[PDB]
């Protein structure tokens, strides 16, 4: 049986088991700013950055043919100056241990238009509706595409902590997402089936990618504690 | 409407 897991509630500067990539910072108040941002505050447009856990994790092993279970939970805010022209949006996801930047904007770093180049699997909090999307922000579940094999109604609230908690269940092969506004008492949920076998590799990382929009600036994005734990029986 |  293995198992991992981690919990923090700041983020800290130049720390060495977060692995940086594109726009990507730490401030000194503790947020993994995953955009780049002017002196006051606001998005530029055509940022992306991701971060990733330094710790590959151990998703599911060839030999027995058993899978992981896992959970994620952290908290996210974004700021939008025109509330009413939004920038892509921000994910959760799971990559290969070598995991690069993909496409921007709509793609949010995480896939591509063609074909594939990684094989990711991510939970999408979506705020711009693309030609694949539904109508209004969600919530989404995608594997190996940005089109979600299911999506649900984000209630957005700008500036405010959105708490959100992801599990997935090997018995059931169900990945779950939910999101809250303590502050708005408002509440978010998702579920689909996922084969992790047949969309990950056996080890992977994961982390958080979040994109600007492409000729506007849209939103930026936040994340400002994170926990995981994961387990892989025999 | 997508943009591009
Ligand atoms: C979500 O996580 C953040 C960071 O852990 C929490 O905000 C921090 O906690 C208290 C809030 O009163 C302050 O002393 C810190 O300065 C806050 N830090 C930051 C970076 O904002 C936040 O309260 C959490 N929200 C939950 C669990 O609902
Ligand atoms: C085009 O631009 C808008 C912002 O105006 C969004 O960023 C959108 O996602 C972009 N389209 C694509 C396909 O990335
Ligand atoms: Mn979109
Ligand atoms: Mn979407």
């Amino acid at each position: 049986a293995e198992t991992v897991s981690f919990s923090w509630n700041k983020f800290v500067p130049k720390q060495p088991n977060m692995i940086l990539q594109g726009d990507a910072i730490v401030t000194s108040s503790g947020k993994l700013q995953l955009n780049k941002v002017d002196e006051n505050g606001t998005p530029k447009p055509s940022s992306l950055g991701r971060a990733l856990y330094s710790t590959p994790i151990h998703i599911w092993d060839k030999e027995t043919g058993s899978v992981a279970s896992f959970a994620a939970s952290f908290n996210f805010t974004f700021y939008a100056p025109d509330t009413k022209r939004l920038a892509d949006g921000l994910a959760f996801f799971l990559a290969p241990i070598d995991t690069k930047p993909q496409t921007h904007a709509g793609y949010l770093g995480l896939f591509n238009e063609n074909e594939s180049g990684d094989q990711v699997v991510a939970v999408e909090f979506d705020t711009f509706r693309n030609s694949w999307d539904p109508p209004n922000p969600h919530i989404g579940i995608n594997v190996n595409s940005i089109r979600s094999i299911k999506t649900t109604s984000w209630d957005l609230a700008n500036n405010k902590v959105a708490k959100v908690l992801i599990t997935y269940d090997a018995s059931t092969s169900l990945l779950v997402a939910s999101l809250v506004y303590p502050s708005q008492r408002t509440s978010n949920i998702l579920s689909d089936v996922v084969d992790l076998k047949t969309s990950l590799p056996e080890w992977v990382r994961i982390g958080f990618s979040a994109a600007t929009g492409l000729d506007i600036p849209g939103e930026s994005h936040d994340v400002l504690s994170w926990s995981f734990a994961s387990n892989l029986p025999h | 409407p997508d943009t591009r």
